[PDB]
DNA sequence: CATGGGTGCGCCAGACAGGG
DNA sequence: CCCTGTCTGGCGTCCTCTCACCCCATG
């Protein structure tokens, strides 16, 4: 929902979700393009760290 | 020999700190140390001495590298090399298509109008770039030309 | 250079079909040449109609046919956007030559 | 325009080492 | 293995009434 002014007053979820899903679509762009092992690995760190 | 690495940067940032850190080796002049650096991941050509580790760690905007420790920390295990050298031709000579279409053939629309349909290319024009395929919209077919790129080979 | 043909048989039926082509045309897009028609085209047949006999009955009918071609003067992304998967005229084939 | 990353609390309690 | 020290977690009263302010930044 927004505030007064008009910009929406975002959620913290909607910032973990989103969060989530970048990387996910980062991963499988990378698992698209056959990056080396340690791009591979600091990629699914990073979402399992999300 | 100089062996490659992977340094993590501040993601949109990057440029910046290829410059940077060619700067900071024009600077500390340790210039038989670092060979070059592609461009949120900055590829570096490199030879590991724990003072040009510290170097590239004092570049600013950098996090650090990528590897299996930071004591050692690991070349870039790229699987692809010579594979890469012509990746980089492929990229380069963009293999780029003139008229992909055929009679009969069924095609698919990703572009204009006609967008996220599907028809066949009643006739094909390779000299024109151009293809005649039909579109079912509304139950009619509706014979139109579109470019290779305009449309999918279905 | 963007054409659309409409072909069928009568100038009964069509002639509501350029009325409603030009005009959702100009709703959206607004840039149309206008319909320059095509000669009415004759299919006639004369047949026998006698059942087994007497090469005299022969009975002249003909399936008409006539063609209208509305050619819009620019592609444009809004003329083709609102009047893609539309057609007012039913029993028709619509050519939107692009 | 759109995305991308301090240093003043205190007790209980059980799990993890660490001697013991 | 039997006790001893450390290391992290889990927790700390209820209703109300205003206020102020909520992501830069930039090629």
């Amino acid at each position: 929902v927004p505030l007064d002014g008009g910009r929406f007053a975002t959620s913290d979820l909607n910032d973990l979700y989103r969060r989530v899903i970048n990387r996910n679509n980062r991963l499988k762009r990378l698992l698209d393009l056959a990056a080396p092992d340690i791009i591979v690995r600091n990629e699914k760190r990073m979402l399992q760290e999300a | 020999k100089k062996r490659w690495y992977v340094v993590q940067a501040f993601s949109g940032f990057e440029g910046r700190v290829a410059t940077s850190l060619r700067e900071h080796i024009k600077l500390h002049n340790m210039e038989d140390l670092f060979g070059e650096v592609m461009v949120g991941y900055v590829l570096v050509q490199m030879v590991m001495n724990d003072a040009s580790w510290h170097l590239v760690r004092s570049v600013p905007r950098v996090m650090g590298f990528i590897g299996g420790t930071s004591d050692r920390p690991a070349p870039i295990s790229d699987k692809e090399v010579d594979a890469i050298m012509n990746r980089l031709q492929q990229v380069g000579d963009k293999p780029r298509p003139k008229t992909l279409f055929e009679p009969g053939e069924m095609v698919r629309v990703n572009d204009g109008p006609f967008a996220d349909f599907n028809g066949v290319v009643e006739e094909v024009d390779y000299e024109k770039s151009r293809l005649k395929v039909s579109v079912s919209i509304f139950g009619r077919a509706t014979p139109v030309e579109l470019d290779f790129s305009q449309v999918e080979k279905a | 250079r963007i054409r659309i043909r409409l072909k069928a048989f009568d100038h009964r039926l069509i002639d509501q079909a350029t009325a409603e082509i030009v005009e959702t045309a100009k709703r959206t897009g607004a840039q149309v040449r206008g319909p320059i028609p095509l000669p009415t085209r004759k299919e006639r047949f004369t047949v026998l109609i006698s059942p087994h006999v007497n090469k005299d009955a022969r009975d002249q009918y003909e399936i008409r046919t006539h063609l209208r071609l509305v050619d819009i003067v620019e592609p444009t992304e809004k003329t083709v956007d609102a009047l893609m998967r539309l057609d007012l005229a039913a029993g028709v084939d619509v050519q939107i030559s692009l």
